[PDB]
């Protein structure tokens, strides 16, 4: 809404394209940018799951 | 940067303006917007007749 | 005007919505469940403009 604004990283589809993201340098944007697919914890949340 | 889009549903009109990045979204419109609307109490007999 | 995007909530003041992503607008008509909207790239333009 006015004065809100979010980010999202949308992959290809299919189950084999989940990302693992991890921010190498700098720490508050590890902080803001951290998922771990396999584990299925970060500080991202997932909107849309992946389907075949 | 150039891509177009297409609706399933005719209810729901989309236009990409440019820079728009290629995908697929799930849209729910649950509510619609409407504007006031503010009418006399009374009638009158014709609109020539001077009100104040 | 209320809608959803793919999770993500949206509010706004009137039945055109612009700004869900960046780049794409919408014209909401009536109430929808479930609706696709789908984007996909074109090079027409750019191949036009090349040509010419």
């Amino acid at each position: 809404k006015e004065n809100e604004f979010q980010l999202v990283l949308t992959a290809n589809s299919g189950t084999d394209n989940t990302m693992k993201i991890t921010v190498e340098g700098d720490t508050k944007l590890n902080d803001l940018l951290a998922y771990d697919s396999t584990t299925n914890t970060g500080n991202m949340q997932e909107l849309v799951k992946a389907e075949n | 940067k150039s891509t177009v889009a297409s609706s399933t549903t005719e209810d729901l009109k989309v236009s990409t303006t440019a820079g728009a990045a290629a995908g697929t979204y799930k849209i729910n419109v649950t509510q619609l917007a409407a504007a006031q609307s503010l009418a006399t109490k009374t009638t009158f007999a014709t609109t020539k007749e001077q009100l104040g | 005007a209320k809608l959803n995007v793919n999770g993500i909530d949206i509010e706004r003041q009137s039945n055109t919505v612009t700004d869900a992503p960046q780049g794409i607008t919408l014209t909401l008509t009536k109430k929808v469940t479930d609706a696709t909207v789908t984007v996909t790239k074109d090079d027409t333009k750019a191949k036009e403009a090349i040509k010419s």
